[PDB]
RNA sequence: GGAUUUUUGGAGCAGGGAGCCACGCAUCGACCUGGUAUUGCAGUACCUCCAGGAACGGUGC
C-alpha cells in the first residue's frame, strides 16, 4: 500500500454521532494540511470508520506517521493509507 | 413556453423540499416546462415510495446530494 | 506643473461628493425634494413650492402659528428630515467656522435659555413652552412648578428629539437668511423663465458644476466571396477548410506537396484537383 | 428522459391504484384508479377514497375527478 | 374504461346527482345543471353539508372552479 | 362568449342581472354579501346595489352598501333563489 | 363586460376599498389601470387593528382588492354604457 | 423585464435569497432563469429558527421566491 | 506579511468539508490578527493555521463565525474581550502553540457558546490538574482534547477548586 | 393613457408594503409587468435591518406610498 | 390576455389559565445515562442491541 493523498483509520468509538465525529477529524487533522473532504459512515460494515483526504501528499503521510495510535475519543485510533484513490481526488487530477 | 435549466440535475440524487414542510430525496428521472418532475427511488422523509411525480407547482427548493 | 491647485494632501478632495449642482457649492439650497415631501405629509397638493418657502420662512411664529399641528407624526418626522438637511448644509459650506464650537453654543442657548421662562415670554399669557406641552402659563411661579408635573415629565421625555430638532431648524435658518433668500430669489426668476430660458440657465448651472476648480465582420461579404463554407480535403490530415478560394489555393502549398511528393506522386499541375 | 406526463399516461394503462398529496393539507391525501387525464391534470379516478393519516379512517368516494389545483404528488400502491 | 377523460366525464355526469368538496372542507350536494370551460359549476336544489351533516337548504348555486377539490356522481 | 355567459354556470348572474334579482354571495372573507347585479365579468367582478353585508364575529353582524364593486377572486359561492320574492 | 374599464373611469371619485389583507382605504382615485392596480390621492387608511394613517398618496397592486365601496350618487347606468 | 436584465446581470456575483417560507440562502448565483428560477452554489441558508447549514448545490423556482439582495456592484440601467 | 483588507480578498474561500463557509488564511505567516472587517463577516470557519500569531485577539464583530483552527502559530495569550467580537465561537482548535500557565487560559471563560476545545502540543497540557482545571474555569465546553468532558471528571473538578 | 403612475415616483424613495405585512423602504429605480421592483438602499422595518440593492418580487407586493424625495446622487 | 413562475387568491380560523415562573392532544427527529455488539477500505435519508431519562426541538389543530 503505497502513500496515498487518503488515509483510511479504524479502531474509532462508533458511539460518537457521524456529524460530531467527523467535525473533531477535521479538527484534529487540519494541524498537517488543508483536508478536502471526510467519508465517514454508520453502516454495519463501514461504522468504526473513516477516510481523510488531504489536498497535499505529505500531509496524508505526516498525519500517518504522528497520530498512530493516538487516543480519540477514549480508543487509540489506527492509520493507513487507503486502498484506492478517492473519487474527490481522480476528479481534481483529471 | 421555456424549459427549466436541469438538464444538469438529470439522473442525480437530490432533496426537495416541498410545500407543506414536507421534504423527500430521489433520482431525477425527467421534467416539463412547468418544472413537474420525474422522481426514481423515492423516499418521504424514512419510507420507500417508488418513482413518482411531483407537481412543479408545489416545488419550493432543490438540493443536489451530488455534484454536478 | 500647474493644472489643479489641491495639495497632494487633499489630492482626493472632490467637492461635488458633498454638493449637489443644484447647490452650487453653498449659492442655493435645495428645497424642492423637501417641497415634494411636504405634499406628501399635507395630503393635497394646493400647496406651491413658494408657498412652501413661505411655510419655511415662519422659522416664535414657527411655535405660534405652526403649518400643522407640531403633535402630528408626518409633520414632525418632515421636520427632522428637513433639520438634519439645514445643518448639514450649514457646516457644510463654512468648513473654516469651528462645528463643534457652534454646536454647543446652540446646544447651551436651549438649555439655559428654556430653564427659566420658556425664553418665550408674552406680556399677556406669560410663559410658553416649547414643543412638548405647547400651552403658555400665568406667571413663572407656575411654570417651575410645571415643570416637574407628570405632564411635562412625559412630553420632554418623548419629544425631546423633536423639540430640539425645531430649535435647530431655527437658528441655523436664521444663519442662513442670506441663502435662503438667495434660493427664493432663484425660484421666482427660473419660474419667470420660459423654455429656452431656463433651458440656457439649467446649462449655466450644469457647468459651474462640472468645472475645474482652476482653469489653465459580415456574412453578406463572406458568402458572397464564398468562404467559412464547410469543405474538407483528404489527402491533407482529412483536414477543414472554410473556403473555396482557399481550398484551391492548397494546390500549390508546401504542405500538400509535401503529402503528394513523398507519397510518391510528384509536384505541379497535373494533380491540382486532387482530393482523396 | 421520462417526462411526468408520459407517467401518469403509464400509471393510466397500468390501472395502478394511485395516491395523490394535496396542497397545503398534509392530515388527508386521495387514492384510486386514474381512468383519464388532461392537459391541466385534472385526473378521473375510480373507486376513490380520502386518506385521513391523522385518524387512520377512510372515506369511499367512487367516481372522483380531482381538479389538478391541489396535486402535489403522485404515487402508486400495490393494494 | 377506454380512456374516460376529465371532461367527458363531466359531462356525462350533467343531468345528475354531484356532491362537490371544496378547497374549504364545505361540501354541496344537487343536480349538477352545467360546467364550463374553466370547469365552473352550476347545481339546483342544493343542499350544504358540513362536517357530512346537512346544514342548509340553497336552491340555485354558481361555485367559482378555483374553489373546487373534487366532483363525485353521487 | 355570450353563448357560454347565458347558457354556462354564469348564467346564474346573466339571469340575476336580467331579472334585476338577489342573490346571496358568499365570500371568501368569510362574510356574504346580499344584494342585486348591477354588472359581472368572466372573473365574477360585480358592480352591486342594496348590498346587505353579513358576517359573523358568537355575534352575527350586517351593514347596508347602497353602492359597489367586488373584485372576483373573492368569490366562493353564488346563490340564486327564491330570494329576491 | 370587461369591468376595469368601468372602475378606470372612477378617477377623482372618492371610494372605500376593502384589501385581501383586511386594510382598509380611504381616497380619491387618481388612476384604476387594466390590471386593476389603483392608485389614490389624500389618502386614510387603517390597516386591521391599527389607527388610521394619513397619506398624501397610495399605490395598490390590482389583486389585493376585496372589493370598492362607490360614492352613493354615482350614477351606474351612465357608466355601465361603452 | 428591466429588473431581469439586472438579475442576469448578477450571475456570477454573491446574491442571498429569501423564499416564500422565509429561508434564508446565500451564496453565488451560477444561473437565473426568466420566471426567476435560480440556480446557486456553495450556500449558507439560515432557517426561521435562526439556525445555519452549508450546501453545496441548489436550485430554487422563481414563484416560490419572495425575494433576492444583490451585490451594490451593480447600482451603478439608470436610463429607464 | 500584514493580515490585510487585500490579502483576505485573494484568499481561497470555499464549502469546507462539515459544510461550513470557510476561509483559508494559511501559511501567509502572519503576526498580528487584524483588518477582519473586509471578511464581512461572511464565514462560519477562519482557518489560521501554519502562521506566526502570538495573541488570539484584535477581532471585529462577527456574529457568524463558529470554528477557528488555529494550529501551529504561536499562541501564548488569550484576549480578554472575544465574546463580545465572537459571540457563537463553538469550536477551538489551538494545537501546537505557546500556551504555558493555566491561568492565560481563563479568558476562555467568557466564551458562552464554546463547546469544542483542542489546547494539545502546548506546554499548559504537562501542568499538574490541566484538565480539571479546564473543565471548572471553561465548564462549557464539551469535548476536550478531543475526549468528552464526563460527570465524574466535573464532579472531581468541583472538589479541587470549589 | 398616460403609464405614468409608476414613472412618476421613479427616483423617490418609497414606502412597499409587502404580503406578510414587511415594510421596505428603498429608492425606487426600476418596475416591469409584474410589479417587480428594484429598489436602491433598502432598509425592512417590522427590528430595523439594513439589506441594500433589493429586487422584490411583485406577487408579494400590496402597496407603495412616498416616503421621500429622491436622493441627488 | 381566470388552468402550475407574478394581476382574478390555498385561503380561512384557533391561546388563555393557575400561583416573575409553569403549561392540552397527535406525528417525526436526533438526545442524554448505563451497559452491550461489531475491527469492517469507502463516497452516505438514517444506522448495534438492551434498559432507563426527556423542566429537548420542529410542524399541525
Amino acid at each position: 500500500i503505497r502513500p496515498n493523498h487518503t488515509i483510511y483509520i479504524n479502531n474509532m468509538n462508533d458511539k460518537i454521532k457521524k456529524e460530531e465525529l467527523k467535525r473533531s477529524l477535521y479538527a484534529l487533522f487540519s494541524q498537517f494540511g488543508h483536508v478536502v473532504d471526510i467519508v465517514a459512515l454508520k453502516t454495519m460494515k463501514m461504522r468504526g470508520q473513516a477516510f481523510v483526504i488531504f489536498k497535499e501528499l505529505g500531509s496524508s503521510t505526516n498525519a500517518l506517521r504522528q497520530l498512530q495510535g493516538f487516543p480519540f475519543y477514549g480508543k487509540p485510533m489506527r492509520i493507513q493509507y487507503a486502498k484506492t484513490d478517492s473519487d474527490i481526488i481522480s476528479k481534481m487530477r483529471g | 413556453a421555456h424549459p427549466p435549466e436541469l438538464k444538469k440535475f438529470m439522473d442525480k440524487k437530490l432533496s426537495l423540499k416541498l410545500n407543506g414542510g414536507r421534504h423527500v430525496q430521489g433520482i431525477l428521472r425527467g421534467f416539463d416546462p412547468f418544472m413537474n418532475l420525474v422522481i426514481d427511488e423515492c423516499v418521504e422523509m424514512q419510507n420507500n415510495i417508488g418513482m413518482v411525480v411531483i407537481r412543479g407547482n408545489s416545488i419550493i427548493m432543490l438540493e443536489a446530494l451530488e455534484r454536478v | 506643473l500647474k493644472a489643479s491647485e489641491k495639495l497632494d494632501y487633499i489630492t482626493y478632495l472632490s467637492i461635488f461628493d458633498q454638493l449637489f449642482d443644484i447647490p452650487k457649492e453653498r449659492k442655493n439650497a435645495e428645497y424642492k425634494r423637501y417641497l415634494e415631501m411636504l405634499l406628501e405629509y399635507l395630503q393635497d397638493y394646493t400647496d406651491r413650492v413658494k408657498p412652501l418657502q413661505d411655510q419655511n420662512e415662519l422659522f416664535e411664529k414657527k411655535w405660534e402659528n405652526g403649518t400643522f399641528p407640531g403633535w402630528p407624526k408626518e409633520t414632525s418626522s418632515a421636520l427632522t428630515h428637513a433639520g438634519a438637511h439645514l445643518d448639514l448644509s450649514a457646516f457644510s459650506s463654512w468648513e473654516e467656522l469651528a462645528s463643534l464650537g457652534l454646536d454647543r453654543l446652540k446646544s447651551a442657548l436651549l438649555a439655559l435659555g428654556l430653564k427659566c421662562g420658556g425664553t418665550l415670554e408674552e406680556r399677556a399669557q406669560r410663559l410658553f413652552s416649547t414643543k412638548g406641552k405647547s400651552l403658555e402659563s400665568l406667571d413663572t411661579s407656575l411654570f417651575a412648578k410645571n415643570p416637574k408635573s407628570k405632564g411635562t415629565k412625559r412630553d420632554t421625555e418623548r419629544n425631546k428629539d423633536i423639540a430640539f430638532l425645531e430649535a435647530q431648524i431655527y437658528e441655523y435658518v436664521e444663519i442662513l437668511g442670506e441663502q435662503r433668500h438667495l434660493t427664493h430669489e432663484n425660484v421666482q426668476r427660473k419660474q419667470a423663465r420660459t423654455g429656452e430660458e431656463r433651458e440656457e440657465e439649467e446649462e449655466e448651472q450644469i457647468s459651474e458644476s462640472e468645472s475645474e476648480d482652476e482653469e489653465n465582420i459580415p456574412y453578406w461579404l463572406y458568402k458572397l466571396h464564398g468562404l467559412n463554407i464547410n469543405y474538407n480535403c483528404e489527402i491533407c490530415g482529412n483536414y477543414t477548410y472554410r473556403g473555396p478560394k482557399a481550398f484551391q489555393r492548397h494546390f500549390a502549398e508546401w504542405r500538400h506537396a509535401h503529402g503528394m511528393r513523398c507519397l510518391g506522386i510528384p509536384n505541379t499541375a497535373h494533380f491540382a484537383n486532387v482530393t482523396q | 428522459m421520462v417526462q411526468p406526463i408520459n407517467l401518469i399516461f403509464r400509471y393510466l394503462q397500468n390501472r395502478s391504484r394511485i395516491q395523490v398529496w394535496l396542497y397545503e393539507q398534509v392530515n388527508m391525501r386521495i387514492e384510486g384508479c386514474i381512468i383519464g387525464f388532461d392537459e391541466y391534470m385534472n385526473l378521473v379516478l375510480d373507486d376513490a377514497e380520502e386518506i385521513h393519516s391523522k385518524t387512520k379512517s377512510r372515506k369511499q368516494l367512487g367516481r372522483i375527478m380531482l381538479k389538478g389545483d391541489n396535486i402535489t404528488l403522485l404515487q402508486s400502491v400495490s393494494n | 374504461s377506454l380512456p374516460l377523460n376529465p371532461k367527458p366525464f363531466l359531462n356525462g355526469l350533467t343531468g345528475k346527482p354531484v356532491m362537490v368538496k371544496l378547497k374549504w372542507g364545505m361540501e354541496y350536494k344537487g343536480y349538477l345543471v352545467s360546467v364550463d370551460g374553466y370547469m365552473n359549476m352550476q347545481l339546483a336544489n342544493t343542499e350544504e353539508y358540513i362536517d357530512g351533516a346537512l346544514s342548509g337548504h340553497l336552491g340555485e348555486v354558481l361555485i367559482r372552479c378555483n374553489n373546487v377539490l373534487y366532483i363525485r356522481g353521487v | 362568449e355570450e353563448e357560454e355567459f347565458n347558457t354556462g354556470p354564469l348564467s346564474v348572474l346573466t339571469q340575476s342581472v336580467k331579472n334585476n334579482t338577489q342573490v346571496l354571495i358568499n365570500c371568501r372573507n368569510n362574510k356574504k354579501l346580499l344584494g342585486r347585479v348591477k354588472a359581472f365579468d368572466r372573473h365574477c367582478n360585480m358592480v352591486l346595489e342594496n348590498v346587505k353585508e353579513m358576517w359573523t364575529e358568537p355575534v352575527n353582524k350586517d351593514r347596508y352598501i347602497s353602492k359597489m364593486f367586488l373584485r372576483g377572486d373573492s368569490v366562493i359561492v353564488v346563490l340564486r333563489n327564491p330570494l329576491i320574492a | 363586460m370587461k369591468l376595469v374599464r368601468f372602475l378606470m373611469k372612477l378617477s377623482h371619485e372618492t371610494v372605500t376599498i376593502e384589501l385581501k389583507n383586511g386594510t382598509q382605504v380611504h381616497g380619491t382615485i387618481t388612476g384604476v389601470d387594466v390590471s386593476m392596480n389603483t392608485h389614490l390621492k389624500a389618502v386614510k387608511m387603517t390597516l386591521k387593528n391599527r389607527e388610521p394613517v394619513q397619506l398624501e398618496t397610495l399605490s395598490i397592486r390590482g389583486n389585493n382588492i376585496r372589493y370598492f365601496i362607490l360614492p352613493d350618487s354615482l350614477p351606474l347606468d351612465t357608466l355601465l354604457v361603452d | 423585464g428591466v429588473p431581469i436584465k439586472v438579475l442576469h446581470e448578477a450571475e456570477g456575483h454573491i446574491v442571498t435569497c429569501e423564499t416564500n417560507t422565509g429561508e434564508v440562502y446565500r451564496g453565488k448565483l451560477i444561473e437565473a432563469e426568466d420566471n426567476m428560477n435560480c440556480q446557486m452554489s456553495n450556500i449558507t441558508v439560515t432557517y426561521r429558527d435562526g439556525r445555519v447549514a452549508q450546501l453545496e448545490q441548489v436550485y430554487i423556482r422563481g414563484s416560490k421566491i419572495r425575494f433576492l439582495i444583490l451585490p451594490d456592484m451593480l447600482k451603478n440601467m439608470l436610463k429607464s | 506579511v500584514k493580515l490585510t483588507a487585500e490579502l483576505i480578498e485573494q484568499a481561497a474561500q470555499y464549502t469546507n468539508a462539515v459544510r461550513d463557509r470557510e476561509l483559508d488564511l494559511r501559511g501567509y505567516k502572519i503576526p498580528v490578527i487584524e483588518n477582519l472587517g473586509a471578511t464581512l463577516d461572511q464565514f462560519d470557519a477562519i482557518d489560521f493555521s501554519d502562521n506566526e500569531i502570538r495573541k488570539l485577539d484584535g477581532f471585529p464583530l462577527l456574529r457568524r463565525l463558529k470554528t477557528l483552527l488555529v494550529n501551529n502559530n504561536r499562541i501564548c495569550r488569550i484576549g480578554e474581550g472575544l465574546d463580545q467580537a465572537l459571540p457563537c465561537l463553538t469550536e477551538l482548535i489551538l494545537t501546537n502553540n505557546s500556551l504555558v500557565e493555566l491561568g492565560d487560559l481563563d479568558p476562555l471563560a467568557s466564551l458562552k457558546s464554546l463547546t469544542y476545545l483542542s489546547i494539545l502540543r502546548n506546554p499548559v497540557t504537562n501542568k499538574k490538574h490541566y484538565r480539571l482545571y479546564v473543565i471548572y474555569k471553561v465548564p462549557q465546553v464539551r469535548v476536550l482534547d478531543f475526549q468528552k468532558v464526563k460527570l465524574k471528571e466535573r464532579q472531581e473538578a468541583e472538589k479541587m477548586f470549589k | 393613457g398616460k403609464s405614468s403612475k409608476m414613472l412618476q415616483h421613479i427616483d423617490y424613495r418609497m414606502r412597499c408594503i409587502l404580503q406578510d405585512g414587511r415594510i421596505f423602504i428603498g429608492t425606487f429605480k426600476a418596475f416591469d409587468k409584474h410589479m417587480n421592483l428594484i429598489l436602491c438602499d433598502c432598509d425592512e422595518f417590522r427590528e430595523k435591518r439594513v439589506l441594500g440593492l433589493v429586487l422584490l418580487r411583485g406577487e408579494n407586493l400590496v402597496s407603495m406610498t412616498v416616503e421621500g424625495p429622491p436622493p441627488k446622487d
